[PDB]
């Protein structure tokens, strides 16, 4: 069996990710261009990160990689909205008066306000084998990296942008095939004075997730699945024939369905 | 009249199906899904390893016959890559950082029909 | 273990009923006409083709059998191969191929092999170590057959080949290789001292056609073979007579030389013209892949026109002692001699982009980036625009402005990013921004 | 071929590539027929070998029928209903009173 994490998080206006000009990375998506993170970004910073660290054969090389093949799975972090980059135009200054009222420095840095989707993915066959047979570490070292992505950010100009964003929409799925749900945003989302981004972006994922569910999911095993919002701000498919089996309000609540789920354990 | 030939769909937001023509840190693409990529998707959806798979697996599959229809081309974007930022690098070792730039296809679908044996 | 390449199965070729082998170099000249030769690398293609090039033209000079158009193979020329079987030799002392003298300077055998990584480069692609890894005997003359047009600079003290920089190289193509050798057929005057006969003792002036396109730039002694269980990490075969390594020493370049491959392509001061890749994209270069469209003026401008045919277009790209890439791409012609003025504007190709993306909306001076999301669209249509090669080279279909249309798709998608307002003037900036088409300048 | 959203295009000329294959009388092959070096035999130490690969073209809808997307749409907020001739407000409005 698989373990797969979906993630919606909307950005503030911050340069997240940089290329060799210093533009903001981005990708081609549903005919239109997207803002993107790239997946080694992301890896990097849940490693690297000390809160991390201090929490939790070692876990992080069981879990990430160094023949040793990690179990960990991070895709590139599309957008569910065409890009938006903007230019920002900086001038330098001088505190010792001169013959004229020059800068000093003149330029233009980047930066573009984006609502990423996330795709994870966790094998626990390679996970466990990986440790000889422990499950309970295997459980804690799951947990720790659920707490260590759902509160990171990658550092990328964040002495000038502050971009310390938390996500608004978690969904955790059990299921055997690996199927990632980017095909919910190949329309864009568009803004209306009804909704939010990231309220229209979690509709979309629970239309795409009902119209698959009718479809190829029939009854050869059911698919457990838990949704989790903080207290509860936003609902995937109210109602709905309880598209998804549970409705969190605390992280700490979805990480012990989780685990207990996986093995009973706490 | 048992089947004969699989089919396999494969799309998704980004693919990189890596061609000869790389050896070095240009790390590019093919514009189709090449033989020895599917055949190791294959081999890693029927839990074979690298060892295990040279000895009769991939001589067994290697006899079927395939061919790729193009659903959508998709479009060839790079990406700036740099390993060992801020930490050090395989060879004794050095405070360096390696720089690279890989290619994948964004928005592309194909088709897969592999006939063979239908056991 | 003397292991003469002659009856030895090293070349690995693939047949035209599907079969792939690993056959002699005998075999190899008896059905050239129904074999190509299967190689991943496309240095190792050029430089084996060149091989038996020059293993031709040694043939033809002591036998004098000229080789003709859409034949077999010319006869008796195995029986004369097979007289001189002493030179072509490896391991076991006496003349030896391609290999000088021993010294002290030992390094690992992975030195000439320029996509392992060896010697403090960082190892990050390919998993290696020096002196634990082995190549098998056929990967060693793959890596003998390599000094004389793919060698570069060392540190303090080690200079490069009779090339310089290794150059952009160009030659014809065709379905087999007996067509392939009688396509790229040209005796020269001065044959010269081949290097397989040892005798290199030359101090001429004037530099030979065997002297020179055998011309090793470095004297090596390869060691004798280790037992042993692993495999080749160049080829991957299986074998266990696994040699570990060799020894190397530098053999300098006389200045005042005169020696021009006739495959490769020359600057107006004749400074051998290298392919222009990076992986940066900085002030002056912007990154656009295929770097066919630079040699294409000064290899259609002399003696190096059939009319039709097929160029080959072995591209290595390097920076000082660094390889960088290395590709290639077949491109088909059949004549219809054109002007120079637009020859001219598409050799420049790499600065007409580099304009492009270069070109801001503000104020600020020359240090500045442009607009960097037309630098993510400009390498799929340089691909696209690619196909037709060709026809763009002999400009009977393709154009320059026929060209400029693939752009104006792609940039309708990156206007509606720039500028994401629905008002009057954000759609007049958008329609302005699709007019952004190269210009071409030299 | 199974469709995206409903304005969007469709490609006209699908190219298909496709292995070479003798049939044991055409034993040699068309001249654009074009080496790719994708036949695999190992994975650790990574080895491969080249195979004479050709490429073809189908037509949509005289060779693949485009098939119909599923029922999906864009997500918008429910602005609800309205009815009062409705009985069971009808009768809810009786019962308030
Ligand atoms: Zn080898």
């Amino acid at each position: 069996m698989l373990i797969e994490i979906h993630m919606i998080q909307n950005h503030s206006p911050a340069n997240l990710n940089r290329d060799d000009l210093g533009a903001p990375k981005t990708c081609y998506f549903g005919g239109v261009l997207r803002s993107r993170i790239s997946s080694q970004c992301i890896k990097r910073s849940i490693r690297t990160s000390n809160d991390f660290k201090a929490l939790l054969l070692a876990p992080d090389i069981a879990l990430c990689g160094r023949t040793v093949e990690a179990a960990l799975q991070v895709a590139h972090a599309i957008s569910t909205h065409i890009a938006r980059p903007e230019i920002d135009y900086f001038v330098a200054a001088d505190d010792v008066p001169g013959e004229d009222a020059g800068a000093g420095h003149i330029g233009e840095s980047m930066f573009a306000s984006a609502c990423f989707y996330k795709y994870f993915s966790i094998d626990w066959e390679q996970l466990v084998k990986n440790l000889k047979g422990d499950t309970n570490l295997a459980a804690h070292t799951v947990g720790a990296f659920l707490l260590a992505a759902a509160k990171t950010n990658p550092s990328g100009k964040q002495n000038s942008f502050a971009a310390h964003n938390y996500p608004d929409g978690i969904l955790v799925e059990f299921k055997n095939s690996p199927i990632s749900y980017a095909n919910a945003f190949v329309r864009p989302v568009s803004v209306v004075k009804e909704s939010d981004l990231v309220e229209q972006s979690i509709g979309q994922l629970s239309n795409y997730v009902n119209d698959i569910r009718l479809g190829y999911y029939d009854e050869q095993s059911p698919v457990i699945g838990f949704w989790f919002s903080p207290n509860n701000r936003y609902p995937l498919g109210y109602k709905h024939s309880k598209l998804a089996s549970r409705n969190i309000g605390n992280l700490n609540e979805l990480v012990g369905a989780v685990l207990d789920y996986i093995g009973g354990f706490k | 009249a048992p089947p004969n030939t699989l089919f396999l769909r494969l799309e998704g937001a980004l693919q990189s199906w890596g061609s000869n023509e790389a050896k070095f840190a240009l790390r590019r693409t093919a514009d189709a899904p090449t033989k020895s990529g599917v055949l190791g998707l294959l081999c890693a959806a029927m839990g074979i390893g690298r060892a295990e798979a040279a000895d009769s697996w991939l001589p067994k599959l290697a006899n079927l016959r395939m061919g790729v229809r193009i659903d959508r081309p998709g479009i060839r974007w790079w990406d700036f890559h740099t390993v060992g930022a801020g930490q050090r690098m395989r060879m004794k070792t050095r405070a360096e950082t390696l720089l690279s730039r890989r290619e994948y296809l964004a928005d592309a679908s194909f088709l897969v029909a592999l006939q063979g044996e239908p056991e | 273990v003397m292991y003469n390449l002659l009856c030895d199965n090293w070349v690995n070729v693939v047949y035209l009923s599907g079969k792939p082998d690993r056959i002699s170099l005998v075999q190899t000249l008896k059905d050239a006409h129904c074999l190509q030769l299967a190689y991943s690398n496309p240095m190792d293609r050029f430089t084996v083709f060149r091989f038996l090039l020059a293993l031709g033209y040694w043939c033809f000079a002591n036998t004098n059998v000229e080789p003709e158009p859409d034949k077999p193979l010319p006869v008796s020329w195995i029986p004369w191969l097979e007289e001189n079987k002493e030179y072509f030799e490896l391991f076991g002392d006496g003349k030896r191929f391609f290999q000088a003298d021993p010294s002290s300077r030992i390094r690992a055998i992975t030195d000439l092999i320029h996509e392992i990584p060896t010697a403090h480069n960082l190892c990050h692609f390919k998993h290696v170590t020096d002196y634990i890894d082995g190549l098998c005997e056929a990967c060693c003359i793959k890596g003998l057959l390599r000094l004389p047009v793919f060698t570069t600079v060392g540190g303090r003290g080690i200079g490069a080949g009779i090339n310089n920089t290794p150059p952009f190289y160009l030659l014809w193509h065709a379905n087999d290789l007996a067509g392939m050798l009688a396509q790229n057929w040209q005796p020269w005057d001065n044959m010269g001292i081949p290097a397989w006969l040892g005798s290199f003792q030359k101090e001429s002036r004037e530099v030979g056609l065997l002297a020179g396109m055998t011309w090793l730039p470095r004297k090596v002694y390869l060691h004798d073979p280790v037992p042993g269980q692993a495999a080749c990490c160049s080829c991957g075969l299986p074998s266990e007579a696994l040699v570990y390594s060799c020894s190397i020493e530098v053999e300098p370049v006389p200045k005042g030389l005169e020696w021009k491959d006739p495959h490769g392509v020359y600057t107006d001061q004749g400074k051998s013209l290298q392919s222009k890749i990076k992986l940066m994209s900085n002030d002056r270069y912007t990154f656009a892949d295929r770097d066919w469209y630079s040699p294409l003026f000064s290899y259609l401008h002399a003696e190096g026109n059939s009319r039709q045919g097929k160029l080959w277009l072995v591209g290595f790209a390097s920076d000082k002692a660094k390889s960088i890439d290395i590709w290639d791409k077949i491109i088909e012609l059949e004549g219809t001699d054109t002007n120079d003025e637009l020859l001219a504007q598409l050799a420049n190709r790499a600065t007409a982009l580099n304009a492009m993306r270069k070109k801001p909306l503000r104020g600020d001076f020359k240090k500045s980036v442009g607009t960097p999301q037309i630098a993510d669209i400009i390498p799929h249509a340089e691909n696209r625009i690619a196909i037709n090669a060709g026809k763009m080279t002999e400009n009977r279909g393709y154009s320059w402005q026929d060209a400029d249309t693939e752009y104006g798709e792609l940039l309708t998608k990156v206007a509606y990013s720039l500028e994401p307002a629905q008002t009057v003037d954000a759609r007049l900036k958008r329609g302005n921004f699709i007019s952004r088409k190269p210009w071409p300048i030299i | 071929l199974q469709k995206r959203w409903h304005n969007e295009p469709l490609p006209q000329i699908l190219p298909c590539v496709m292995d070479w294959i003798p049939g044991y009388d055409g034993e040699h092959a068309p001249d654009d027929a074009e080496i790719h070096y994708d036949l695999p035999v190992s994975f650790q130490p990574p080895r491969h070998l080249p195979r004479f690969v050709i490429r073809r073209e189908l037509v949509v809808g005289e060779d693949v029928q485009v098939s119909r997307e599923t029922g999906t749409s864009v997500w918008r907020p429910k602005g609800t209903r309205a009815d009062y001739n409705n009985s069971e407000y009808k009768k809810v409005r009786a019962e308030r009173l």
